[PDB]
Order: C-alpha cells, then structure tokens, then sequence
C-alpha cells in the first residue's frame, strides 16, 4: 500500500513545483490541441489522478483554471470531448460556493446561447436544415 | 303486507326472478342476489346487500325463493322510513344511552365506518345540525333532520 | 466506456419504499379513473 | 494547425452538443438546477434545440428538460404552458394546413417523457395531458387523430394501468388490491371541471380525504347480526347527513354515477383514421369497469354502442372484442337479457338483413365486408342464448325473427359471400334449438 | 378480355357458382393481405417526420424514404392489382 | 385547393382566385388580408420553427400572381406587398430571405 | 419544397430529391475532396 503515500508525495512535488501557466499550456497541449484520441485519455486520466491526490486549494485551483481555458472551446470543435467530461466531474465533486456556481452556470448559458445564435443565423443553415431529412451525408461541403 | 304494491310491480318481480332462475326449481342462490333487484333500477351497497342476505337468510343455506323475495322487495320502495328504523339508528348513535349524541360517539361512529374527518368539521356539522342552540343533537332534532327535504 | 459523466445515473430504491410507490401507482391509478368517469356523466 | 474556422457548422454543432452533455452533467445538483432554471434555460432548450441535431442529441435534450422541472413546479407550469400553447396555436389553424398537426411530434414527445418519469408534480403533467385531450379529441381529421390523441391516450393508458408491482410482499396480487383508500359504490368524487381550472377545493390530496381507508381485516371473525345490522344504517343516516350538509352548508356534492349515452368515448372508440386509438380506448374502458358499480354504467353504455356495428363495420373488431370480455360470465349476460336487449339486436338483425336484401335487388357492386355486422350480432345473440336461462324464457318472442331472417338470408342469389352463409347456417342451427 | 364461359344449363350454374365462391375467398385473402400494409405505411410515415440527420449517389437517399418507396409502389401495387383483377 | 393537387391545379387556382379579384376591390381587401395575416402569423414564430417560414411559398406566388396582372385594383395589391417587405426585411435569417 | 405529386422501387422516389442527392452527395463532396487536399 506505499503506492499511494508515494503518489500522494509525488502530487504535493508537482503541485509546489509548478506554476498556473505551465498548468494551462499542459491542459490546452494534451486535452484540446492534441489531434490523437490516446494522447487526450492519457491527459484525461493524468488530469483527474492529479486532482483526486490534491489538497482542496489546489483542486480549486484546477477547477477555476479548466473553467478560465472553457471560453475558448469553440476553437477546438470535436476534440474536447474529455476536457468537457473532466470539467464536469470536477464541478460535480468539488464542494463550491453560490457565487462560483452562478459564475459557472453563467459561462455554460452564455456559450450556449452565443452557439445558437449561430446556428440559426448561418448563411448555409436552410441548405443543411433541409438537406438532413431527405439525403444522407457525412459533412458540410 | 305486500298488498300495498300494485300487480305489475309483482309480475315484474316474477320475471326478474324467473329469468334469474338457474336450475329452474324457482329458486336462486344468494351470490345473485344482488343482482335480481340490481337490475330492476335500483342501486344497493355491500352492506346493503349483507343486511338483507342476513334478514332473511337466517338457517344460512343461501338460496331464496318467491315468498321471502316478495317479503325483501315490499320494505324497498318505501321513502318515509318507519320510526323504528330512525329510533335504532338514534340508539346506535347513543352508545351510551344517554339520548344526547355528543362528538365523541360521533368519532367513534365515524372511526368504525373507517372515514377521517378533523375536529373542527365535525363541530360544524354538529352546531348545524343543533335548532336549539345547545349544541347537542336529540330524537326530535334527528327525526325533524330524517323528514327534511 | 470510459467517460466519467456517463455513469452517473445509479437508481437504487429499498424494499418499503417500493411498497409506498406500489401503493401510491395504486392510488393515482384510482384518482385517474374516476377522473376519467367523471367526464363521461349525463349532462 | 490546432485551430477552427470561425464560421463552421460543425464546429458549433459540436460545441452545442459539449454544452448540452456538460448542462446535463450540471442539472444533478439541486442548487444548480434551481440556478440554470432561473437564468431561462428552460425556453432556450425550447426553442431551439428541440429539433435540431441528429436524433440522440434530441432525446437527449428532451431529457435534459425533462429533468429541469424534477420537483420544481414553477419550471413544471412553464414548460406545460409553452406546449400547451404551441399545440393549440397550430391546432387553430390544423384544418388549413395539414403540417400544423404534423409538426408537434417533439412537444408530445417531451410531455410523453415528463409524465413518464415519477415525480412529485404528476399532478400538473396530468392536467396539461388531460386538457389537450379534450381540446383536440372530437376533431375528426386523422392527423390530429395520429398525432394529438394517440398520445394523450397512451399518457392515460399508462397512468390508469401501471407496472406490475415487483416488492416479494406483494409479488401475486393485482393492483386492485393495493388501494389506500376504497372508493364509494354510487359517487364519484373527483370533478374534472373544477379540477382543470385549479380549484384547490378539487385537488388530489383533497379528494383523498373524502375516500375511507381500506380497513385492514386483521381478524377473520365473522361479525355477528347486530354488527351488520349497526355497519348498514350507522353508514345509511351518516351519507344523509353528508347530503343534508352539501344541501345547506358550503361542502361539495359529488357527482351521481350516470353516465350519458353521447360523448368523446363513441368518437374514440370507432375511429377509421388509426387502429391504436381504438385499442388505446378499450383498454381504457376496460380499465374503467373493476368494482361491479361500475362495470354497470360500462356495459350499459356499450350496449347503446350496439347501433354502430353497421356504420363502422371493420373499426368495431377492437369493440366487441372488449364487450365479449366483459360479458363473459353468466350472471352479466342475464342481467343484459333482464334489461332487454334481446329484441334490439333482433331488431338490428331485421333491419341490416331488410338494409341488404335492398341493395341486393338494386345494384351489383362488390363489397369485401359485406355481412360481417351481420355475422357479429349473430354471433352475440347466440352467445346470449347458450345459457340456459334465458334459452329457456325468451324463445317464445325470437322465434319470429330468427325464421324471418333465415328464410329472407335463403332468398339471396348474387350478393352472397362466406358470411353471409355463415350466419344462416348459425341461424339455422339457432331455429333448430329453440324448436 | 375479362369474360366467362356461357351458362346453358343447371350444371353450368353449379359451376359457376362453386367458381364465384372460390374468386370470393381468394379476393378475401388478398383484401386482408393488402389492408395489413396500412401499420407499418404508418409508422414509417411517422419515423420519416422527424426527419433526423443520418449518417452513411442514389444509395445516399434517407433509408426511410427507399423503405417507404419499396412498401407502397412495390407490394401494395402488386396487391391492388391482384384484387381488382 | 392551395395546396392540395397536382402543380397544374395548383396554378389553375391561383389563377382563378386572381380572375375572381379582377376589379372588386372588396375581393382584393379580403385575399390581401388573408395573405398577410397568414405571412404575419407564420413569420411571428418563424424563429422557433423554419418550416413557418419555409411553407409560405403558395401564399407569396399568389401575390405575385395577382401583382402581375394588370388590373384597376394595383394600389391595394402594391400596399400589400410593400408592407410585407418593410415588416420582414430587417431578419437576418435566411429563410425570411 | 413545393412537394407537387409527380406520376412516373429505387426509382419510384421524387426526381428532384434525387437530383439533391447527386448534386450534394456526389458533386459538391468530391469538390470539397480536393479543396481539402
Ligand atoms: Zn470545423
């Protein structure tokens, strides 16, 4: 059962080592910008070990940086499927104040809402909307 | 005491009973029962229906002919019930013979047929069933209730 | 498989309980009906 | 080379389905779901994304809705009064264009899904689903017929019949025997005119207290005379006294158990436009006729349903299989005889057989459903006949009919087909056991 | 042509009405077959509605409007002919 | 009989609901207030559903039919029109376009 | 959009749907095949 003091020691090493950039390059590098699929589960999986060995100061520390990189994620599109499951495990487990809760749900309708507007405003929008129920296509040429 | 219905009434009671025949003998079991007058127009309940298998039905056999038939269908249309029936209710209610049905005998009463009611609804519809102010229904208060209409 | 949000639906209910929402499917059922009837009397 | 184009569809569809999972994850917590409700999530998840995506995205938007309102009944009524307006403001307009009823698929399926999930505000799914039924159930145009009261119906049929109970306590007995409450013989106490327009007199809780408690019969002995006696009129004078309060006082007055002989259940019942509104409507019927009281009101009511057999000769195959069912045993099937209607379907017989013997002298056109009316009302009057009883009383009145139809069936010669052949050899085997 | 042969006779009638009941059953069975069509036209009618995106030139149509294409102008025609003949 | 038929009923509609307004300026109030209540209602919700805006296509041919004809009631039939463009010429949506 | 009953079982479907389907699906993903090379 070392293992797990070992871990717990090594976490408190990294934590104390790095700083809030070196933290957000590793998360948009290996979660959003990574093109492979293995790469971001190897992240997905670092991500949540790293936060499961932390105190609760650094785990808030992770949620408001993952919650500060969140804006950015229509850049990404398809790739930040893990990033979006790690953020929401995080906001589920980690105890928050209301103000960080309202703060969060703000950003997630935002982004919402900023997205549909969007969609239904698109010059090709009535090309694709009629075209999905007649014929079978992959994607948007 | 059944000259007081008019032929018909008794040829439809016939008929009923003959159509409800099984083996033909001119009688029928009690299980039926219900249903021979409960197709004739007439609505009972369970209890009702208990009452009169236990009126009658006394050696408990289950099984009924005419005569009593007629003996059940004549004590069934009548709408002023008879003062005895109105006094055994009275005493029913009067547990303890007292003759003054307070709230208490009420809830017990109420308690027993298995319905709920709370305290302030019950005192309203003993203050509105009280003429004299006192708060207390009698014999008179419950006939001068029964003959309304 | 492997996404942590998917699994987060885990309904489990005991025995007492079942017999309440056995009971109450009961009652409701019973409610509907004779909301049902009474839509259907003579006017 | 990480990074997307601005204008993209993809992109953005992508990013509205990570929204929906992540406001999904999100809605678990209380605190949360009362937060997103408040920010108006609700209409957004209305409006827009109801439809659009590939279909897992839109069952899983549905659920997403679905579980905003769980146990808010403020997100309940705003989500229950959207779909209620959108259904009627394209109902208002279905008779002028045919895709104003095709087009509600979603919001039907969404309050599908909300009465279908258990949860303490059924009462307001229940209302909304009840009033769009009988908004849009004597419409006779089949799209509003496939596409609004299928729906309802189904609502219903799932509330009136619930799951088999899976508790080992109660593993064998039906759902008849689990009650709280036993309901009285000759009133019915709920009131859905007052219920539909929130009168808090006329709710659930409130029609719960005016039911007794099923008494838990804990001793098997047999009461004595004098109980019974006492049990009989303690509850005759105490529903008197109830009247006599309703009569003067402010309590209500439950309804009398008379049903009227015109309604929206004949409309459902015979519908052409699709088969599972029928079966739907008997179920529900079905459902309806458990305790004997009324069982009477059902059998009656479907017996004055007999005329139709003619007018919608198909449509009622799902009709009398019920009425059979519910006649199945003999002391119904004399009561029926008791309340004479023997000499109606004779006299329907007559009339149907008079109605072809007509068409036969005049035409020749072919008709692949010609005689099944005929052959089920047949069939019904032997079915009523087998019994002993009512063999043995009402042959001396239907012999005249019977011979009158089998020598008017044997005068056929061209518009004759198997069923009609049928039913006179099922008359004549009538006419040879009554003689 | 649509005809019969001529009838003469008594045995001929026989004939041609043990004929007419036999064309009457078969036309039964095919009206039943025929009519039996009508759920599966509905459900897919139903499932066409909702028009959802689906993912893989004439084998690109949406597989819903090739099934009901098949259903209708496929067997139910051949059914339909069948009975008026 | 709008929409319901084979495309040359449908036209043979339109025209005989034009020949029916050709100098009766009650007519062409009534089809030109119906036309107009039809565009305004679908295009009220043409936000929460683009079929609203996408099944209005018989409604405008009918107009433009009746436009291209020349007949004594052109002011109304103009009005009718030009009120329809000024009321959906600011959405963005391309649908309305 | 118009949806004009047409009269004339791959073949029985509408003309012009089939013509979506060639235009988009054949034409314009082939285009967009080489764009993207
Ligand atoms: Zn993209």
């Amino acid at each position: 059962s070392q293992e797990d003091q070992l871990c717990t020691a090594l976490v408190n090493q990294l934590n104390k080592f790095a700083d809030k950039e070196t933290l957000i390059q590793f998360l948009r590098c290996f979660l959003l910008e990574s093109n492979s699929s293995s790469v971001r589960w190897q992240a997905h999986c670092l991500t949540l070990h790293i936060y499961r060995n932390s105190s609760k100061s650094q785990q808030e520390l992770l949620l408001d940086l993952m919650w500060s990189i969140w804006p950015e994620l229509p850049a990404y599109g398809r790739k930040a499927a893990q990033f979006v499951d790690l953020l929401g495990y995080f906001s589920l487990k980690t105890p928050q104040t209301e103000k960080k809760l309202k703060e969060y749900s703000q950003k997630a309708v935002e982004i919402l809402r900023t997205q549909n507007h969007i969609l239904t405003n698109h010059p090709n929008s009535n090309i694709y909307n009629t075209l999905s129920g007649l014929v079978e296509f992959d994607g948007y040429y | 005491m059944a000259d007081q219905l008019t032929e018909e009434q008794i040829a439809e009671f016939k008929e009923a009973f003959s159509l409800f025949d099984k083996d033909g003998d001119g009688t029928i079991t009690t299980k039926e029962l219900g249903t021979v007058m409960r197709s004739l127009g007439q609505n009972p309940t369970e209890a009702e229906l208990q009452d009169m298998i236990n009126e009658v039905d006394a050696d408990g056999n289950g099984t009924i002919d005419f005569p009593e038939f007629l003996t059940m269908m004549a004590r069934k249309m009548k709408d002023t019930d008879s003062e005895e029936e109105i006094r055994e209710a009275f005493r029913v209610f009067d547990k303890d013979g007292n003759g003054y049905i307070s709230a208490a005998e009420l809830r017990h009463v109420m308690t027993n047929l298995g319905e709920k009611l709370t305290d302030e609804e019950v005192d309203e519809m003993i203050r509105e069933a009280d003429i004299d102010g006192d708060g207390q229904v009698n014999y008179e208060e419950f006939v001068q209730m029964m003959t309304a209409k | 498989s492997q996404f942590l949000l998917t699994r987060l639906n885990d309904p489990k209910m005991s025995e007492t309980e079942r017999q309440s929402m056995e009971s109450e499917r009961a009652d409701r059922s019973l409610f509907v009906q004779e909301l049902l009837l009474s839509t259907l009397v003579r006017e | 080379g990480h990074t997307s184009s601005t204008k993209c569809y993809g992109c953005a569809s992508a990013v509205t389905e990570h929204c929906i999972t992540l406001l999904r994850a999100l809605a678990t917590n209380p605190a949360l779901r009362h937060i997103l409700v408040s920010q108006g999530l609700i209409r957004e998840l209305f409006d827009y994304n109801l439809r659009r995506g590939a279909a897992a995205m839109r069952e899983e938007v549905r659920q997403l809705m679905c579980l905003l309102t769980r146990d808010n009944p403020e997100a309940t009524q705003q989500m229950n009064d959207l779909i209620i307006g959108k259904v009627s403001t394209a109902l208002k307009g279905h008779w002028a264009n045919p895709d104003l009823a095709s087009s509600l698929q979603y919001e039907m399926l969404l309050l599908t899904d909300s009465i279908s999930k258990e949860d303490s505000c059924w009462e307001l799914r229940l209302r909304c689903a009840l009033s769009l039924f009988l908004m849009a159930v004597n419409i006779k145009t089949p799209v509003v017929v496939e596409n609004i009261t299928l729906m309802c119906l189904r609502i219903l049929q799932k509330l009136i019949k619930p799951p088999a109970p899976t508790s080992k306590k109660n593993k064998d007995v039906p759902v008849e025997a689990l009650t709280t409450v036993k309901p009285y013989c000759n009133e019915i106490h709920a009131q859905a005119q007052l219920w539909l327009k929130r009168d808090p007199k006329a709710s659930y809780d409130a029609w719960k207290k005016c039911l007794p408690i099923r008494g838990i019969d804990g001793n098997g002995k047999a009461p004595s005379k004098s109980e019974l006696r006492h049990l009989y009129l303690t509850e005759k004078y105490v529903w008197r006294w109830k009247q006599f309060l309703s009569r003067r006082g402010k309590r209500t007055s439950p309804l009398d158990l008379k049903l009227g002989h015109n309604n929206w259940l004949r409309q459902v019942l015979f519908t052409p436009a699709t088969q599972a509104a029928r079966q739907a409507a008997c179920t529900i019927v079905e459902a309806l006729a458990t305790i004997p009281s009324r069982k009477q009101q059902v059998l009656d009511l479907l017996t004055s349903y007999l005329d139709e057999l003619s007018i919608a000769g198909e449509c009622a195959a799902e009709y009398l299989a019920l009425y059979q069912k519910l006649i199945t045993s003999a002391h119904w099937k004399v009561y029926l005889a008791a309340r004479g209607v023997l000499p109606y379907v004779g006299n329907l017989i007559t009339k149907e057989i008079a109605r072809l013997l007509a068409l036969e002298e005049a035409t020749l056109s072919t008709d692949l459903q010609q005689g099944y009316a005929l052959k089920s009302l047949t069939g019904l009057l032997s079915s009523f006949v087998e019994v002993e009883s009512i063999k043995r009383h009402f042959k001396s009145r239907l012999v005249g009919t019977v011979l009158n139809g089998y020598l008017c069936l044997r005068k056929l010669v061209v518009q004759r087909t198997k069923l009609i052949d049928e039913t006179q050899d099922m008359l004549l085997e009538m006419l040879e056991d009554m003689t | 042509c649509c005809a019969v042969d001529p009838i003469e006779n008594e045995e001929d009638r026989k004939k041609a009405v043990s004929n007419i009941n036999t064309l009457l059953d078969k036309a039964d069975r095919v009206y039943h077959q025929l009519m039996g069509h009508r759920p599966q036209l509905e459900n897919l009618l139903c499932k066409v509605n909702e028009a959802a995106p689906e993912k893989p030139t004439s084998a690109s149509v949406n597989r819903y409007i090739l099934q009901l294409a098949q259903e209708y102008c496929g067997d139910c025609k051949n059914s339909f002919d069948e009975l008026s003949k």
